[PDB]
DNA sequence: TATTGAATAAAATTGGGTAAATTTGACACTATAATGGGTTCGCTCGTTGTGGT
DNA sequence: ACCACAACGAGTTACCTCTCCAAGTGTCAAATTTACCCAATTTTATTCAATA
RNA sequence: UGGGAGAGGUA
């Protein structure tokens, strides 16, 4: 609810001072996960603290970067995600769509995963892409999808009081 | 300048150059100090504005004038401690 | 009056940068006081000539007391009856327009803040105060 | 919010189309149809930004689900409208101009550059001589200006082997072709050999002009504009009138000139024109991209069909009306409220009179603080309409805001820094302020009409300088002399003064009396008079050498008023200042010895005292003034 | 444009209150400071209260002495006008009322105007002396005016003080004033420059357009301005909170001062200022004229 | 669409229309004070200017198009008195009102 | 009197006053060096055979019947036996040509056949401007083999141009440039492949005209010449008039317009007088012109002041519905294309042609 | 019209009338002005006239 | 019994480009004679920048 | 070198109150976008096995 | 929306 709110409040940058508590809600969301999970409780408290907050930055960042990110645009659809068929149009006579080729319809081009590695790395060396891919990364994609569930209960909760 | 500069070449062991003041009148001394925004809000903002572009002056906002077009607090009264403590923290690091 | 506010203007937007940034320049340079005796009369005694004042150096004469008042003293009440006491005539001050600082004054060379009562604080901007204090009464004038 | 200077410079080309989000090709400002800007005209969504928040403009993509998509029906980025004060355009102008500040504000700067005169610059600009640039024989040195004749003879005699040219594009031929770093060496090389201070001060101008470009790191042909800058168009808005007719700007209708002349240039160029109309047409550009810079500086100003001149940018930044002295220097403020100015007779030299509305106004969202604190409102509109209806607790909860919250009273002209005070408000009925008789005079206040300020400081360090630095009773004494600006004027004044003044045979005269309290007595039960002459018995105090009052009694000649002064002059004065008949300068010098003598304090309560029995005792005199 | 208005028509009566700005005809003017019971306004011997106290330090320094021979003519007026009532209310005859009229337009010394009351019917004279008992007018010319001796004459007349100054009591000790006070009646106005008017205060309204500052004047809500002459005074002062509250958090700072209403209406007076919204505007300005000023980051 | 001069205002209590007419004007001769409602005007279906305190609201739950904005000429702050004359000046074409 | 100055109309009405009046024979001979210099680019694009073919190939594509007559031809039932002379000039200018008098009498016959073509004013100069397209590629060309003559040698190149002004085609200019031995020439060898591709270019263009470089190299020369006379000549005309100009715009003058601005689409309409002005109708020039530029400051104070094409061709030549449509409701309500509406009729004219 | 109608609305001695009392439509109606189109300019003179 | 360094498909993303749709600004619409314009001074004081002997 | 003319700028602070500020419609070449083709790269999953 | 002029007035 709260969290849904402050979390899409500061993606969408409206009352922007709760980006910073959607990292700490995010924060304390990955200190629940992480006692079970097996790759993450491998450290001490200070280090995992810190990895797990930078961490939880970047999935919000991953959450935050929309078709109006600085740099993120696609380049053909201007990020509408939908282009016209000549060919089709042509052989209908109707007005019909396609889906964007070049982004394939969400808009946008996302984050990868391995600037996150990298800014993670120089604290941790040892742990690689298949340690990153095998363990760090389904704990990445849990909180981007768990976000989009808190945002979509507090859409619920919206609609809920207003509609 | 040139007081500081003869205390540093006295200081390093050089000649040092010879001066001989002028008395500016009151507008002419408001329109010839080195805070080109200052001078700009007070008058002849054409003229100001224009010798400041072509020397690519820069106003390091050390006056009360100053510091109140840009909307900060002033190195006088409350504020002269947060700005030496920006001055401090400016200067060490 | 619009004569005056446009002189009040001018003269804040000379002194607005003066400020009060050190407690003592450390300079030998003064001012040599007197009272003016301009006409047939005294127009301003010494008193007040140098009430509020810190001197450049110490009073030297034989007189009648042989007073030697310390450098750097800010002058009260008190050592203005020990001058008039002792009968003196110039007394050398330190300015403001002598002051060793750069960019500012020291609290020496100013002396005593006139609306408190004792030695000025350093941070304080004499510039607009002198300016307001020059401009205010022209409608007077 | 972190940045040290403010620094400033030329604008380079590619500066210019930097700072731009997309070049403005047509006039037209908006559609009188439907209220919608046209595409590439001096409103346009497509290059400044939409009109509303988070919605484009042919209305396809209206929520905050899409945060940024370019609609391809229309190209309008779907983000919020503040954008539109914020991002700025470019004109792409067909011939290059000369800017009308680096130009004609003297010294030109560009005749100083060159060492030129700004009478052949100017003739060269208004395309009426040729001026040659290069020359590959010895006839034709640099910069030598050649009428049209000269121009013909020199084309038939040489012809390829010198190139002169007119316009803006002449001079920035000239200024491209000019050598920053060898004219230096010269002109330092040509400055000891002239020993006339006119032609040495001449040279030194030049050399610290040649100095200047080249620490600065500029190019002197930026001096030449070839791309003009657009101002965001939310900074020069379309204000609509109640007659639905529009008042449109000045900015607006220079911007539709330049742009109108600019486009007839590209036309009449690209159509391979006459050079006589061609050339025209480029004084036209020029004029009027020199109108929008600064109208009034080149020619006439082109005024608008009221007959007034044209605003331009120069006009906006200079000036009394301009934005630094306007809304820069001085702002109009929030929580803040203004009445005429009344007497407070009765108030204390720290408390104002302060009407229950204005101070309801002022202080609402304390109120709704201390509301919600409270309980009393479930939420802010509930507050709102709770202070809307004025309940006996919204009353009861200003009473409680209101106290130890100082506000400032100002009167204009703000000559000398107390012009504003802070005072602590107390609540009164009616709706003037009360003002304390003892502070009109460093007001410069009467109370003929004057009206005040009120302001309302909020934050702690606000309240805080207001209660240490601000208060009237911590500047008891001038910042300009060091005599105290609380002087009692004229009824204190004739108050103190008759009641000090003596009388030959008045009442109960030659009385022995025990004290100033039997001599109270006496005058409130009508057994003597104000002046009789009588001898009372003053215990006065002194303070010794060390800080220690010590006391002494004696039996002194005197009036019954100054006994009755004695119960309100404070210990420590003697009784020589209250023992003649006390005119302002007494008074004065009574306040000013108080002061020297005890401190601030007991000079404030003092001070609070005279005015008390000034009041009085000149209201129980009864002085008139008639014919006789 | 109009489909269509509606003109309505607002009818306000107005009192005086403190605020008022009251006046008389010789340049004296000033402000209603107190409105006082009439127990505690001073009275003459007959227990009548005055209307108005003025401050008799008004008239040296200004020298209008006509706001004084104005005060004796008007209380040598009423006077007569007292008598006339006196007689009206004792209804004593009309042959008596004839002859004090006539006696009372009689007492200039070579005035033009003679008023024969043996022309008169018995209803004219009884309709002059209802007109009458408020007050005798008089038309005083200027610089042909009446002088001290027909004033004191026509003072005389009216059985009251020759020197226009009556004893008069303190209403709330009972005890008499000590020298003789002067006591009239003088013309008054009620200018209109009224506190109704004049009063206005304003916490957070509408702003301008371009400069986000707020607007100005009783009309629309404004705020006052803080000009550059007051921050100059706090600037002397070294009120450098103070001064940046005035120049942020009540005035062109979009951010900072909806953060100031809310940390406000949350019990935390602390601002966060930034920067001021016109001094944007003022620099997208300088940029427009073609001159590269930024901002730098150190 | 029209701005409509009506007697219904949306969001204000029965202690505004206690002085209006049927046509939304107020009667010749209403001791009305400061704060009430002459004659109440509301927009059509679309607001003009929005408060920051439902701006974010209309934002990111959706501008309804509808709801319309309350415009009413109001008697300003402090000011009472009674209404003397009220004057309908409609344009020539249309029909007018029932009060008019 | 120039210099202090600086009212812009007032610097417009000095300059224009240096120009004089034109009396009624004036109009007349510089029209007439107008018609000489149309004929002459005519006169010099008709020798050109690449211009007779492309007229020859715009005859068969205009006889498919996409197209009448009327915007091809004006004047001169006579166009098709007169074509058919035109090909059998066509065949006698490629059989004869191979032998060398034959062929000056035969392109001196096409050029005085070409002069009949009383044809329309914007085909003509769309087909000249192919032509003109053409040889600003060949002259492009040019430019491109003589900056890849100058970019390596670092001599003075006048010798090249003595031993360049022959027949430049084949190598023998080459090996008497290099082999004469200058100091250029021993270090001159790395240009060999480039003025190899010059020789295949030069063979190329050989083919695709059957004509040498110096003919059509003088020929272009001529047209350029003559159509600087004609831009001469119209701008001698134009600046000769202009006081008609301020004369018809000092009645517009307070209406929304500065004066200047008025004045220059004043010129603007004078100048489109000029380009589209015919002198064999009695009318000397002012009552043809004042029609342009009233028009125009009008106009300008004014302007101040498969499935798809199926449907399209129902809609927009109306087939079988209620209403007409015209460009602009098709435009509205199908898609946001306007003018490409309209190249779709022009595709499905050319596919149903 | 233009020109009548400019003059009575928007001249500078075209005033809105003083109607406080009667003395002020008469003072008003009386009244003469040194400024004015063809007349002085107020911030440009001085104590000569 | 397990987690992970190296390696590798492999599809998504960046960057570049490119031929075909599609906008976009202009132009048509036309022939008695006409040929050079309307717009501010009763402001002072001072300062700085320009031109002859 | 010194004098005699032109042009800019400045002139108190607020505060108020008012009024006043013609008709689309069809056609052409260019250039501009736009849907899309394809290498370089690189991010992410997936196999081997090899230490632990 | 809320700008700019002009006029008048107050201290
Ligand atoms: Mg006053
Ligand atoms: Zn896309
Ligand atoms: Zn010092
Ligand atoms: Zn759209």
């Amino acid at each position: 609810a709260g969290f849904g709110m402050a979390a899409f409040c500061g993606k969408h940058e409206l009352s922007q001072n709760d980006k910073q508590k959607a990292i700490n809600y995010l924060m304390q969301f990955a200190h629940k996960v992480s006692g079970k999970y097996r790759g993450v409780a491998k450290l001490e408290g200070n280090t995992k603290a810190k990895v797990l907050q930078v961490l939880a930055t970047f999935a919000y960042a991953d959450y935050c970067r929309s078709a109006a990110t600085p740099g993120a645009r696609c380049r053909d659809c201007h990020g509408t995600g939908r282009a016209v068929d000549i060919a089709k149009t042509e052989l209908w006579g109707r007005v019909v769509e396609k889906e964007c080729g070049r982004c394939k319809g969400v808009g946008y081009s996302r984050m990868p995963a391995s600037a996150a590695y990298r800014a993670v790395t120089m604290l941790i060396p040892n742990l690689t892409q298949p340690t990153w891919s095998r363990t760090v990364k389904p704990l990445y994609d849990a909180l981007v999808v768990q976000c989009h569930k808190e945002e979509s209960i507090a859409d619920n909760i919206l609609n809920a009081v207003t509609r | 300048r040139v007081k500081i500069a003869n205390r540093e070449l006295e200081a390093n062991g050089k000649v040092g150059a010879t001066y001989s003041r002028d008395l500016l009148g009151i507008t002419k001394a408001s329109l010839a100090t080195e805070s080109f925004i200052s001078a700009a809000s007070f008058q002849e903002t054409t003229r100001v504005l224009t010798e400041a572009a072509v020397a690519g002056k820069r106003d390091e906002l050390r006056g009360l004038k100053e510091n109140v077009i840009v909307g900060r607090l002033i190195p006088a009264g409350t504020g002269y401690a947060y700005h030496q403590d920006r001055m401090r923290r400016r200067a060490a690091g | 009056t619009a004569n005056s506010g446009y002189l009040t203007r001018r003269l804040v937007d000379v002194a607005q940068d003066l400020v009060v940034t050190e407690d003592d320049c450390g300079t030998h340079e003064g001012i040599m006081m007197t009272p003016v005796i301009e006409g047939g009369d005294v127009k301003e005694p010494l008193r007040d000539r140098v009430l509020g004042r810190v001197t450049a150096e110490d009073v030297l004469k034989p007189g009648t007391a042989d007073i030697l008042v310390p450098r750097n003293t800010l002058l009260h009440e008190q050592w203005c009856d020990l001058l008039e006491e002792n009968s003196v005539d110039a007394v050398k001050v330190r300015s403001v327009v002598s002051c060793d600082t750069d960019f500012g004054v020291c609290a020496h060379c100013y002396g005593r803040d006139l609306a408190r009562g004792h030695i000025i604080n350093k941070g304080e901007a004499i510039g607009v105060i002198a300016a307001q204090s020059i401009g205010e009464p022209g409608t007077q004038l | 919010e972190e940045f040290d200077a403010i620094k400033i410079a030329l604008a380079s080309p590619d500066m210019i189309r930097s700072w731009s989000f997309g070049e403005v090709k047509k006039p037209e400002t908006i559609n009188y149809r439907t209220f919608k800007p046209e595409r590439d005209g001096l409103f346009c969504a497509r290059i400044f930004g939409p009109v509303k928040d988070y919605e484009c403009l042919c209305g396809k993509y209206k929520r905050l689900k899409h945060r940024g998509v370019i609609c391809e029906k229309c190209g309008v980025e779907v983000t919020q409208t503040k954008v539109r004060r914020e991002r700025m355009g470019h004109i792409e102008l067909a011939s290059p101009t000369a800017h009308i500040w680096f130009l004609k504000s003297l010294p030109s700067r560009i005749g100083l550059l060159l060492d030129m005169p700004l009478r052949d610059i100017e003739r060269v600009l208004y395309f009426e001589s040729y001026v040659v640039i290069e020359g590959g024989m010895t006839n034709l040195e640099r910069q030598q200006i050649l009428t049209e004749e000269q121009y013909l003879d020199a084309l038939e005699e040489f012809g390829d082997e010198f190139d002169a040219k007119m316009g803006a594009e002449a001079i920035q031929a000239l200024l491209k072709s000019m050598d920053l770093e060898q004219e230096c060496e010269q002109l330092r090389e040509e400055l000891n050999e002239t020993n006339s201070e006119t032609k040495r001060k001449k040279l030194t101008k030049r050399i610290k002009l040649l100095e200047a470009f080249v620490q600065s790191g500029n190019k002197p042909e930026w001096m030449i504009l070839t791309v003009l800058p657009v101002l965001p168009p939310d900074l020069r808005p379309l204000v609509p009138l109640d007659g639905g007719r529009f008042a449109t700007s000045d900015l607006n209708d220079l911007y539709r000139r330049v742009i109108n002349r600019n486009n007839r240039l590209k036309r009449l160029l690209d159509l391979a024109a006459p050079d006589i109309i061609v050339r025209n047409e480029k004084r036209m550009l020029q004029e009027a991209v020199d109108a929008l810079l600064d109208n009034g500086r080149r020619g006439r100003a082109i005024t608008g069909s009221n007959k007034r001149p044209l605003k331009s940018l120069a006009d906006m930044i200079k000036g009394k009306q301009g934005r630094f002295r306007q809304n820069l220097l001085g702002k109009r403020v929030d929580y803040s409220g203004r009445s005429v100015i009344t007497v407070g007779p009765y108030l204390r030299l720290h408390q104002c009179g302060l009407p229950k509305k204005m101070a309801l106004e002022l202080f609402k969202p304390f109120i709704y603080g201390k509301l919600e604190l409270r309980g009393l409102a479930t939420t802010i509109k509930a507050a709102k309409k709770m202070v809307e209806r004025e309940e006996a607790v919204v009353w009861d909860i200003l009473d409680e805001v209101i106290r130890e919250h100082p506000v400032l009273l100002n009167r204009a002209p703000t000559l000398h820094r107390l012009g504003i005070q802070a005072f602590e408000p107390v609540l009164i009925e009616g709706k003037a302020i009360q003002l304390h008789p003892l502070v009109c005079a460093a007001y410069n206040a009467d109370f003929d009409g004057d009206q005040m300020a009120v302001h309302v400081p909020l934050t702690l360090e606000a309240q805080l300088e207001a209660r240490a630095l601000m208060m009237s009773t911590n500047n008891i004494l001038s910042p300009a002399n060091g005599e105290p600006i609380i002087v009692p004027s004229q009824d204190v004044v004739l108050g103190l003064y008759y009641m000090t003044r003596d009388c030959v045979n008045a009442k109960g005269e030659g009385m022995v009396l025990t004290g100033p309290k039997e001599a109270e007595r006496l005058y409130r039960s009508g057994l003597a008079s104000l002046h009789a002459r009588v001898k009372v018995r003053i215990t006065e105090y002194e303070k010794d050498a060390n800080g220690e009052l010590v006391a002494k009694t004696s039996l002194k000649d005197t009036t019954v008023g100054r006994a009755i002064l004695w119960m309100i002059v404070p210990k420590g004065l003697p009784y020589s200042i209250v023992n003649q008949a006390l005119g302002k300068k007494a008074i004065s010098k009574m306040l000013n010895t108080c002061y020297r003598i005890l401190g601030l304090k007991p000079t404030v309560i003092f001070a609070d005292q005279i005015m008390y029995t000034g009041f009085a005792y000149a209201a129980r005199s009864g002085a008139s003034v008639g014919i006789d | 444009g109009v489909l269509k208005i509606v003109k309505v028509y607002l009818a306000v009566k107005r009192r005086i209150q403190p605020g008022d700005k009251m006046a008389g005809r010789h340049g004296n003017k000033g402000v209603i400071s107190k409105i006082n019971p009439i127990e505690d306004m001073p009275y003459d011997e007959n227990g009548t209260p005055v209307d108005i106290v003025l401050n008799p330090l008004g008239v040296p320094s200004r020298m209008n002495i006509g706001q004084i021979l104005e005060t004796h003519l008007g209380m040598a007026a009423k006077g007569i006008g007292d008598k006339i009532n006196a007689m009206l209310k004792q209804q004593q005859e009309v042959a008596k009322l004839r002859e004090f009229i006539q006696r009372a337009y009689d007492l200039g010394a070579d005035v033009r105007q003679k008023v024969d009351l043996s022309t008169f019917s018995d209803e004219e004279v009884m309709r002059l002396a209802e007109n009458l008992r408020k007050g005798m007018p008089i038309a005083t010319p200027v610089f042909d005016g009446a002088k001290e001796a027909e004033i004191k004459e026509l003072l005389k007349l009216g059985d009251l003080p020759t020197s226009g100054q009556i004893r008069l009591y303190d209403g709330r000790t009972g005890e008499q004033f000590e020298r003789p006070v002067t006591v009239g009646y003088m013309y008054m106005l009620k200018l209109n420059h009224l506190v109704d008017d004049k009063m206005h205060a304003r916490s957070t309204g509408s702003y301008s357009l371009v400069t986000q500052q707020p607007l100005g004047g009783k009309a629309q809500f404004g705020g006052q301005r803080f000009g550059e002459m007051e921050v100059w005074a706090l600037e002397a002062y070294g009120a450098a909170y103070t001064l940046q509250e005035m120049l942020t958090v009540k005035s062109d700072d979009v951010n900072g001062r909806t953060k100031m209403y809310k940390n406000i209406v949350d019990g935390n007076h602390q601002m966060e200022p930034g920067m001021p919204e016109s001094f944007n505007v003022l620099l997208k300005e300088i940029r427009s004229l073609g001159i590269n000023i930024e901002l730098e980051d150190e | 669409g029209p701005e409509e001069i009506t007697a219904d205002i949306p969001n204000v209590g029965e202690a505004a229309l206690s002085k209006l007419d049927e046509s939304g004007i107020v009667y010749i001769g209403a001791e009305v004070t400061g704060g009430d409602i002459l004659v109440g005007k509301v927009t059509p279906k679309g607001e003009t200017q929005l408060t920051p305190e439902e701006k974010l609201l209309r934002a990111i739950f959706g501008e309804k198009a509808s709801d319309v904005k309350d415009s009413s000429l109001r008697v300003p702050n402090g000011v009472s008195g009674t209404v003397i004359d009220v004057q309908v000046f409609t344009r020539d074409g249309v029909e007018k009102d029932k009060r008019a | 009197e120039i210099g202090r100055t600086t009212d812009p109309v007032r610097m417009y009405m000095r300059e224009m006053g240096t120009v004089e009046l034109l009396t009624r024979e004036g109009e007349i001979d510089i029209a007439k060096r107008i018609e000489d210099g149309i004929n002459q680019v005519q006169c010099s694009v008709a020798e050109y055979p690449e211009a007779i073919t492309y007229l020859l190939e715009q005859y068969d594509r205009v006889e498919a019947e996409e197209a009448r007559l009327s915007d091809l031809i004006t004047g001169f039932e006579l166009a098709r036996e007169k074509f058919a002379e035109l090909r059998a000039q066509y065949v006698v200018t490629r059989d004869t040509i191979k032998a060398h008098a034959t062929a000056q009498e035969e392109i001196l016959k096409l050029s005085e056949v070409f002069k009949q073509f009383r044809l329309v004013p914007k085909q003509f100069d769309y087909l000249v401007n192919s032509m003109r397209v053409m040889m600003d590629r060949v002259r492009t060309q040019e430019r491109l083999i003589m900056k890849l003559c100058v970019e390596q040698c670092k001599m003075p190149k006048k010798n090249f141009i003595t031993l360049f002004t022959g027949n430049e085609t084949s190598d023998t200019w080459f090996n008497a440039a290099i082999a004469m031995n200058k100091p250029w020439s021993e270090k001159l060898h790395d240009v060999s492949e480039e003025v190899h591709r010059a020789l295949q270019k030069l063979q190329q263009i050989e083919e695709e005209t059957g004509l040498t470089i110096e003919q059509v190299k003088d020929i272009n020369r001529r047209m350029s010449i003559g159509e600087a006379k004609a831009r001469r000549a119209k701008k001698e005309m134009v600046e000769a008039n202009l006081r008609l100009v301020i004369s018809i715009a000092k009645k517009y003058t307070n209406r929304g317009l500065q004066f200047l601005d008025l004045i220059q689409e004043g010129n603007i309409g004078l100048m489109k007088a000029v380009d589209k002005f015919e002198y064999r109708r009695g009318y000397k020039f002012s009552t043809y012109a004042t029609w342009w530029i009233r028009q125009a400051i009008t106009r300008s104070i004014a302007d101040q002041a498969t499935a798809r094409e199926a449907k399209v061709l129902r809609m927009r030549f109306g087939i079988d519905m209620n209403t007409d449509y015209t460009l602009e409701e098709v435009g509205k309500q199908f898609d946001v294309t306007r003018e490409r509406i309209r190249q779709i009729e022009a595709k499905a004219l050319r596919k149903l042609r | 019209s233009a020109a009548v109608k400019e003059f009575f609305g928007s001249s500078q001695l075209s005033q809105f009338m003083d109607q406080n009392n009667p003395l002020s439509e008469i003072t008003h109606k009386r009244r003469i002005s040194a400024l004015g189109p063809g007349g002085l300019t107020r911030e440009r003179a001085g104590f000569e006239v």
